[PDB]
RNA sequence: CAAAAUCGAGAGGA
């Protein structure tokens, strides 16, 4: 439900609901980017 | 990017000797002299060492997404 | 995409005998061995200690296809003996032959390191 | 004074990599567009 | 013409020495190996040649 | 604005700067951007006035 | 130095001088005798054949 | 015509030789050699 | 239409490699266990990672395959442990399997170097090597101030005609015949070539006169290790290994001989 | 030549049979740099070496140095009226002097290649069809392709784990930047016939070789994607659909996405999936799913999800996928002299001819590349390159370089415990015994090019079709068909195969049945 | 059901020249992801390896499968109505190997022979009697050989090295060089295997076999052929490295000399045309027999020094095993790879004066001479100095056109002859007739 | 229309991709890889046989 | 229960 993003220029995590412009509400940066997912990727290092 | 683990041919470990072989470089040895210093005997294993391009020390000046 | 799992080199696969023995109409006293998940190197100890007995008038082996993962061993001996009997004291003799130099190492290393 | 043949093989090479730092390799492209900024649109 | 000369009658006791066999033999090879050469109705001639 | 150039934002820049806007040192510039997309202008040949 | 069988270079000239006057090769001999519209629209110059 | 896809004596030092596309814009399309510095332009007045 | 008698006579041995050789055997024998050396000897080697946090400038794929390549110490426990296939466990168990772990973030504002020190194992008779009581470790990534990496991964038994992270040896230098005696070469100039080290010739001499009789003995194998094995454990490992591939190959042609 | 009103830029000619001097101040016109002559002298003084030699800190560039009537800038038109000495040799009165009147030198010949020509080791070693193509696959190389590509949306791009510098490599490179954005590994490369399946421009691979990391690669792609307002009419909308809700679902399951109906980092996307759940606004109800899918059979993992707003203000997207490409059966590697070709299989370590140090090959080439295609520059390459990692150089394979030749080069090998030809005595790794010739084996540099069976392979079995006429789509992405051409039918008819031709010309891509008058012919 | 082994699929290659680019053949599944092809095939399809790609179709009846097996199978197709010789010969490591495997003096053991019959499909099951049984028991290549030859065919060739004046004096029938190919009962006499004996041209052993043998004999004979040397090859190896481009320092020497003579030659001819001495042939003005005996001049040289190249070389050099062999590559490569690549012609004329009565601005105006217009006296292996690069450039680069123009009025030609004749065809009556069913020939080539 | 649509055209059942060498094929083999094979069909009729 | 437009330009591959 979250849904947190992250400032492009900031660095700062800020939590944006949908129908909702994509601002920055530390600097006023307009790019954001996902985070990590959090389910589980096995790899085989080969 | 970075120093690989093996050297390709012969499997022979150059993971743990490429910041030796830069220490030894600026000791004002010579490429052949730091290489036989290292204990790298075929022209494989000194291939893997010479022509490395070490690009990760330029993305480390880029700064992270996440702070 | 179309990448083989790397054991199926030598996982036999379910069902798939390791080895399968056949006759040869061509001529008399003569076997074909196909041996599953093997290469040369097997095939090519397996040979040559064949040739070392006098009873054996032809062995020899190839591998069919490089992308696959079999042998086969093609024996022929004289009329008073058989090629699977042939076969079988082949490997028996390799055995014997490994174990007395497997001991013999041991014996040097223990030399070598106790100087 | 003059350059022997033996110094020549890296007088030149001191040569071309001062050439190469004063102008990199694309400066056609960027002079044009100064060109043409600075003076043609005026 | 061709079959007619090389299988002459002095050729073949000078040069090939052919025995009462070996030459009905052959009569029945030539026959044979001629009649395989014949066009096959039905070919396409044209779009071969072109 | 093809970039680098003398009215580019970039011009000037020492390296640590560029690096410090996520803008290689050695990309040499010498083209436009369009949306987003990366154009170049070809030289044209023509019989000489 | 090439080699081409004559089955087929005869073949390609007796098709050409077949109906009395040298036909070229071309939408201009090839297409003017008598093939039938169909294969006409199919080698050359459709619209003005159909 | 293959006469403007040749290469020509005149682009010795200004176009490189080796470097072309070689399918069917072969000799029509062309590098600067390396040096080769293309002129900006100036005003002839101070000349005249 | 009996065995062989071979002999074993060793020139030298350290932690880095065995210096050894065959003599009264034969070439396809020789060459098999070279084979094996290469092919066939079993260790322990990271072949499962699960990445649960990466900022560093390499990609996932990329730590995972350059942690695979890390040597592990298979010194006692390889022969101890099962193949994953052959244990009856889940997909992990202290039989089968052996874990690791990693966690390290960077604060300071000069780089970090992770590095194999900084594998911690779960086992410790398995560890990286040089981490093993000189050699640096193996720099695995570099991170500046504020990248994190946290993951753990699993070690396996394999052998390295699965995968070459799982070869023991790095590099099987075979040699016969040192001198061409059996013109198994021939040389269209005999003279421009360097003698051997093996060689037993006068400079003048470029090559040894014709055999007719003679075949290959003698083979001189000098097998230099990794790290996971110690050399003389290597080539213990492989004379077991081929005799029991022989072993079992005898009984299923057994087998298949009573079924006919 | 003292920068006087007259700006460097002007060329300057002298017809002398008929009476015109011309001088053009134009743009356009193109030059490059000379050095001037005196009598039978240079003007550039080791006074000027020594000046530029410390060029960072008496700041003494190479504008000081056409500043000081030394170089000068000719152009194509003002070369028809020069006399040039190719190098400071011609200069030195000769026993018969050619010209004696001589006007400019070349600073140096090889500046007469270009960006991509000026890679290749010894060009003056090849035949030039070679250099050519070499030239043009070049430019196909995976390599680095910029030093900040972490924070880009390209739509493609290679990149490669382990690029090396080349160990020869001419000294242009040096200013292409190639040292430090390199394009390709070195190999050590055997010439033999071995096994039979590297004939006909193919090479066999080691497969140990490429288990530790040789040639891999990572493959990124973008997809875009912006939600439209356009009308309320029909505005589209990020959402993670329902089975319910929307019309036009695929049966691929919609779980990976998140709420806001984006897909999230480091999710093992296959092929065949949604990485955008985008639903438009219908006029299975009140809305129908515009889902964005992976191109097919692609198998990456999400690398990152960039979100923003576009110029006009709505939502934007850039969702970049990432694939790992390990080399295998089928890809297209080739080295600096045009000798392209794809691998044709691969061994093991053990399977290799290896050496009395067991060096076995990393890429074994056929000897038959060689002699229709005269690219010597490989082997010299090959020698050379052996030589340099034995010495701990990089060797120097600049074009025109009077002071290396081949003689050097092996005499230097010699005395490495080397045949100066660069041959071994190779064994056979499937049997062990030695191998009757001696191979030539050395390092060489090679490239990966951007051709990847993986984006060729195609398969058609009754797939979608066009619209007008129902014949199958065109194009690997459209799950199209291969088209039967003209030249194939004539081919048929030549065969004499009616039956083959009916079943592709007719069952194969279009039946039809119609019902007609029997009368008028024209359809009922 | 999914396409299984032995399917008959039809196979076609772009752009589809002759009834040879398209061939029925027999399905194998695979591991990887490419479509794995015999060699002896790839000269039909006219591919290789470095790209190339190649469409498959699948015929969906038993109609259709029965066509294609009956008529446009791989095995019918080898000897071609085009010029009746065998479309598909043997190629490059085989074609090298077969040629060495062959020579008089190849011994065999007992293990490898035996080795190498594990790759005979078509092996009665008898080792044959070893050709020298004391002191040692071994067999040879020819020995071999004649056991894959199929049938017993007759068959005379001379292989390509054969010093033609040999068959004039004695020693006809025993050959000091071992030319002279003699198959002979389907066993190999004697003479050394090439291009002119297993080639594509007529009456080879693979061409007679056919016409003798059925079709599926001699497919086996080529793979046969193809198997048993490459595990041959195995033991022997093949390379090409420098120590194959390099001459001796004699031959170097009259290299260089026999080019410092035609230099002076020209030099001489330029004066004599600068003191009004040279005077016309018929038919020539003075700038056409000028530029004629200068030509001559060169290339007289050229072939001079390559004859002392080609004369120089070992018989274990490897570029003369590719060329005599047929394999690969042909003489003037040995020549311009170590001797001097001569001269380069631009439209058939030497380099233009594209300045101003120069080739470059090196040059002093009005150079007639051989450097200046374009003549490259350095072998591939000695360089080439900026200028011989320059113009050797412009050479290539008239080769790169040509191929890339030629193309377009060639395809027009092949399309529009199509057409015209593509109805024509063999009738019942036998008579040949079009579609409209006039004449055309009463009997199909007279 | 006409060269387009009814002399050449587009067709069901075939495969693309790149050749490579394999000298153990007879030469009436082809090698085909798993997934051409699993992707394309054909029609077989039952019968009791 | 089949879901996924067309037209022009450019760059490539054999
Ligand atoms: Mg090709
Ligand atoms: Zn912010
Ligand atoms: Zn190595
Ligand atoms: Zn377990």
């Amino acid at each position: 439900q979250p849904m947190i993003y992250i400032c492009g220029e900031c660095h700062t995590e800020n939590e944006i609901k949908s129908r909702d412009p994509i601002r920055c509400r530390e600097c006023g940066y307009r790019i954001m980017y996902k985070k990590r997912t959090k389910r589980l990727v096995v790899f085989d290092a080969r | 990017m970075i120093i690989p683990v093996r050297c390709f041919t012969c499997g022979k470990i150059v993971g743990n000797k490429w910041e030796a072989y830069l220490g030894l470089l600026q000791a004002e040895y010579t490429e052949g002299d730091a290489l036989d210093a290292l204990g790298l005997k075929r022209y494989c294993c000194r291939r893997m060492l010479l022509a490395h391009v070490d690009l990760i020390e330029k993305l480390l000046n880029y700064a992270p997404l996440e702070k | 995409m179309n990448a083989p799992p790397a054991f199926e080199s030598f996982l036999l696969f379910e069902g798939e005998k390791k080895i399968t023995i056949n006759k040869d109409t061509k001529v008399p006293n003569a076997c074909l061995f196909t041996i599953n998940k093997e290469d040369h190197t097997l095939g090519n100890i397996i040979k040559s200690q064949l040739l070392k007995d006098p009873q054996v008038l032809f062995a020899g082996y190839k591998v069919p296809h490089p992308l696959e993962h079999k042998i086969i061993i093609r024996v022929q001996t004289t009329p008073d003996y058989s090629p699977q009997e042939a076969f079988t004291n082949a490997i028996t003799d390799l055995i014997s032959e490994l174990s007395l130099l497997e001991e013999r190492f041991r014996v040097a290393i223990k030399d070598k390191q106790e100087g | 004074d003059e350059i022997t043949p033996d110094l020549w093989q890296e007088a030149c090479w001191i040569v071309i990599s001062s050439y190469f730092d004063e102008k990199g390799l694309v400066r056609q492209q960027l002079d044009s567009f100064d060109e043409f900024i600075q003076m043609s649109v005026q | 013409i061709h079959l007619r000369s090389t299988l002459c009658s002095r050729r073949m006791a000078e040069e090939f020495r052919l025995s009462g066999e070996a030459f009905d033999w052959l009569l029945g090879e030539i026959e044979s190996k001629f009649n395989q050469a014949i066009a096959h109705p039905g070919e396409m001639v044209g779009a071969l040649a072109a | 604005i093809m970039l680098r150039s003398t009215y580019c934002l970039l011009n000037g820049l020492t390296d640590r700067d560029l690096c410090e806007l996520n803008e290689c040192p050695l990309d040499p510039g010498g083209y436009f951007i369009i949306n987003g997309s990366e154009k170049v202008l070809i030289a044209q040949e023509k019989m000489a006035t | 130095g090439s080699y081409v069988n004559y089955r087929h270079l005869a073949l390609l000239c007796d098709t050409m001088t077949c109906r009395g006057h040298l036909m070229a090769i071309t939408r201009h001999g090839v297409n003017r005798q008598d093939t039938g519209p169909l294969m006409k629209c199919s080698f050359e110059e459709t619209v003005d054949v159909l | 015509l293959a006469k403007p896809r040749q290469l020509h004596n005149t682009l010795w030092g200004m176009v490189c030789p080796a470097e072309t596309p070689e399918g069917h814009a072969v000799g029509l399309v062309k590098n600067l050699a390396l040096m080769a510095y293309i002129s900006v332009g100036s005003q002839p007045s101070p000349i005249l | 239409p009996y065995a062989n008698q071979p002999t074993v006579r060793i020139t030298e041995l350290t932690d880095e490699n065995v210096k050894f050789i065959i003599e009264n055997t034969d070439l396809a024998v020789a060459n098999s266990i070279r084979r094996v050396f290469i092919a066939e000897v079993p260790i322990i080697a990271i072949d499962w990672v699960q990445i649960d946090a990466n900022s560093s400038v390499l990609h996932d794929e990329f730590i995972a395959h350059r942690l695979g390549l890390i040597p592990l110490t298979s010194d006692d426990i390889v022969d101890k442990l099962q193949y994953s296939r052959d244990c009856t466990c889940e997909e992990f168990c202290p039989e089968c399997s052996v874990e690791f772990t990693l966690d390290v973030r960077c604060n300071e504002d000069q780089t970090r170097h992770v590095t194999s020190r900084d594998l911690i194992s779960n086992s410790p008779r398995v560890i990286p090597v040089t981490s093993r009581n000189e050699q640096d470790d193996i720099l695995i990534v570099k991170l500046r101030k504020g990248q994190e990496l946290r993951l753990r991964a699993y070690a396996k038994k394999g052998f390295g005609k699965e995968h070459a992270k799982w070869n023991p040896t790095a590099g099987v230098a075979f040699e016969y015949d040192p001198d061409n005696a059996l013109r198994h070469t021939v040389y269209p100039k005999p003279e421009e070539w360097p003698k051997s080290e093996y060689s037993e010739l006068d400079e003048d001499e470029s090559q040894a006169p014709y055999d007719p009789n003679g075949k290959p003995e003698r083979f001189y194998y000098n097998v230099e290790s990794c790290g996971s094995l110690r050399p003389e454990t290597i080539v213990l490992s492989a004379l077991s290994g081929l005799k029991k591939k022989l072993s079992d190959l005898q009984t299923q042609l057994s087998h298949e001989i009573q079924s006919d | 030549r003292q920068m006087d009103i007259i700006v460097s830029e002007v060329s300057m000619i002298r017809d002398i049979r008929e009476r015109e001097i011309r001088i053009y101040t134009d743009a356009g016109r193109i030059c490059r740099p000379l050095l001037i002559v005196e009598k039978q002298k240079l003007l550039l003084k080791k006074r000027h070496i020594d000046q530029l030699k410390e060029r960072e800190y008496n700041n003494y560039s190479w504008q000081d140095l056409v500043a000081s009537g030394v170089v000068e800038y000719i152009d194509t038109l003002e070369e028809e009226t020069v006399m040039l000495a190719m190098t400071p040799d011609d200069l030195q009165e000769k026993e018969v002097a050619y010209c004696s009147t001589y006007t400019h030198c070349e600073i140096h010949p090889s500046m007469i290649l270009g960006v991509c020509a000026s890679i290749i080791p010894f060009p003056d070693h090849n035949q030039s069809p070679r250099n050519t193509y070499q030239s043009a696959m070049g430019k196909q190389a995976m390599g680095v392709y910029i030093t900040n590509f972490h924070v880009r949306m390209d739509t493609l791009a290679h990149v490669l784990y382990y690029p090396q510098k080349p160990l020869v490599t001419t000294r242009s490179m040096e200013y292409l930047r190639f040292r430090e954005l390199p394009a390709g590994i070195n190999s050590i490369v055997a010439i033999a016939s071995y096994t039979g399946y590297n004939q006909e421009d193919s090479v066999i691979m080691n497969r140990s070789a490429v288990d530790r990391g040789f040639f891999r690669s990572v493959f990124y792609r973008s997809y875009k994607e912006q939600e439209s307002k356009k009308g309320f009419d029909q505005e589209e909308v990020f959402e993670k659909p329902t089975r319910e809700t929307c019309q036009g679902m695929r049966h691929a399951i919609y779980d990976k996405l998140d709420d806001d109906g984006l897909i999230a980092p480091g999710v093992r996307v296959s092929g065949d999936d949604v990485i955008i759940g985008k639903t438009v606004t219908l006029p299975r109800y009140t809305k129908r799913d515009c889902s964005t899918f992976l191109r097919t059979s692609e198998t990456g993992i999400v690398d990152q999800v960039m979100v923003t707003l576009n110029q006009e203000g709505y939502k934007f997207c850039k969702i970049r996928v990432r694939s790992v490409r390990i080399p295998q059966i089928g890809d297209k590697f080739a080295s600096r002299h045009g000798q392209k070709g794809t691998c044709g299989i691969q061994y093991r370590q053990e399977d290799m001819p290896f050496t009395c140090e067991g060096i076995t090959p990393d890429i074994i080439i056929n000897p038959h590349a060689i002699p229709s295609r005269m690219t010597i520059g490989h082997l010299i390459e090959c020698l050379q390159g052996k030589v340099s990692a034995n010495k701990g150089e990089i060797g120097d394979a600049t074009p025109f370089n009077d002071a290396v030749n081949v003689q050097k080069i092996s005499n230097l090998l010699s005395d490495y415990g080397y045949h100066l030809r660069g041959n071994e005595v190779l064994y056979n790794g499937f049997t062990g015994r030695k191998i009757t010739s001696q191979i030539f084996i050395g390092p060489t540099y090679y490239q990966r090019l951007k051709h990847m069976v993986d984006d060729k392979i195609h398969s058609r079995a009754r797939g979608p079709i066009q619209i007008l006429n129902r014949q199958p789509m065109e194009g690997r992405s459209r799950d199209g068909g291969l088209r039967f051409g003209e030249m194939e039918r004539d081919c048929q008819i030549a065969h004499g195969a009616a039956q083959f031709l009916r079943e592709r010309l007719f069952e194969a891509s279009d039946p039809y049945q119609v019902h007609v008058c029997n009368l008028c012919g024209i359809m009922a | 059901r999914h396409m299984c082994d032995g399917d008959i699929v039809i196979f076609n290659r772009q752009p589809t020249l002759h009834k040879m680019s398209m061939m029925g053949h027999r399905v194998r599944i695979l591991p990887w992801s490419t479509f794995r092809l015999n060699l002896s095939v790839t000269t039909p399809y006219n591919a290789d390896f470095d790209g190339d790609e190649m469409n498959l179709h699948l015929p969906q009846s038993l109609e259709t499968r029965a066509e294609i097996q009956e008529l446009a199978m791989v095995p019918r197709m080898i000897v071609t109505p085009q010029s009746n010789r065998p479309v598909m010969g043997i190629v490059q490591d085989t074609l090298t190997a077969v040629r060495k495997f062959t020579k008089r003096d190849v011994f065999l053991e007992r293990g490898e022979v035996m080795n190498l019959l594990m790759f005979l499909s078509t092996w009665d099951g008898k080792v044959p009697q070893p050709a020298i049984l004391k002191p040692r028991p071994l067999w040879t290549g020819k020995q071999i050989f004649s056991l894959i030859i199929p049938g017993h065919i007759n068959c005379i060739r001379t292989h390509s090295t054969h010093p033609d004046d040999e068959d004039s004096g004695p020693y006809k029938h025993i050959s000091p060089g071992d030319t002279k190919v003699v198959v002979e009962n389907g066993e190999l006499i004697m003479g050394i295997l090439c291009k002119k004996s297993l080639g594509t041209s007529a009456g080879s052993l693979v061409h007679i076999s056919y016409l003798e043998m059925g079709h599926d004999i001699t497919r086996l004979f080529y793979s046969n052929i193809q198997t048993v040397i490459n595990n041959w090859l195995l033991i022997e190896g093949h390379t090409i490295g420098i120590g194959d481009s390099i001459a001796d320092s004699k031959t170097y020497q009259d290299i260089q000399n026999t080019i410092k003579k035609a230099k002076q030659d020209v030099i001489e001819v330029i004066e004599k045309a600068h003191n009004n001495e040279l005077e016309p042939t018929p038919g020539n003005t003075l700038r056409q027999t000028f530029e004629n005996q200068v030509n001559r001049i060169l290339n007289d040289a050229r072939d001079k020094t390559g004859s002392s190249a080609q004369k120089s070389l070992s018989e274990y050099n490897n570029f003369k095993s590719m060329v005599v062999s047929g394999a690969k590559g042909s003489k003037i490569n040995i020549s311009q790879v170590i001797a001097v690549v001569g001269q380069q012609n631009v439209e058939g004329k030497r380099i233009p004066f594209g300045f101003k009565h120069r080739t470059l601005p090196h040059f002093i105006k009005d150079d007639y001479g051989p450097e200046s217009r374009g003549f490259v006296e350095n072998s591939y292996l000695a360089g080439l100095t900026p200028t011989e690069f320059f113009f050797h450039a412009m050479g290539g680069r008239e080769g790169l056109i040509d191929t890339a123009v030629k193309t377009a009025e060639t395809g027009y030609i092949q399309r529009r002859l199509i057409k015209s004749m593509e109805s024509v065809m063999v009738k019942y009556d036998a008579t040949v007739r079009n579609s409209i069913n006039q004449v055309v020939q009463l009997r199909y080539g007279e | 229309r006409v060269r387009g649509n009814l002399m050449g055209k587009r067709v069901d059942f075939s495969a693309r991709t790149v050749i490579t060498p394999d000298p153990n094929l007879s030469i009436d083999q082809v090698g085909v890889p798993r997934s051409i094979a699993a992707n394309m069909t054909f029609a077989e009729i039952v019968t009791p046989f």
